[PDB]
């Protein structure tokens, strides 16, 4: 697998047309609140392909 | 997209904005394609 290629599965909005986001910025899935720190309902948007 | 107009407006006032009529002519493109939601202008110093 060659993992060099990656993709935001997780973010708030969906962007407007011709519109780029290349920030690694964390999200919440839930209740709690990440604030930079990874843990329950928090995982990265970004995600490698096999 | 992006588009700029212009136009040397010739004046002789003294402080606000002058009194007639005059159109600004387009110049120049410039596709950034950003986001772009505030500019900020430049202010030149001197040294005595
Ligand atoms: C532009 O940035 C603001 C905050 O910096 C954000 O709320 C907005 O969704 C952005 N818009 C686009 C089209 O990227």
């Amino acid at each position: 697998g060659n993992y060099n290629y990656l993709y935001r599965l997780f973010r708030k909005s969906n962007l407007k047309p011709f519109e780029r986001d290349i920030s690694t910025e964390i999200y919440q899935a839930g209740s709690t609140p990440c604030n930079g720190v990874k843990g329950f309902n928090c995982y990265f948007p970004l995600q490698s392909y096999g | 997209y992006f588009k700029i107009y212009s136009k040397h407006t010739p004046i002789n006032l003294v402080r606000d904005l002058p009194q007639g009529f005059s159109a600004l002519e387009p110049l120049v493109d410039l596709p950034i394609g950003i986001n772009i939601t505030r500019f900020q202008t430049l202010l030149a110093l001197h040294r005595s």
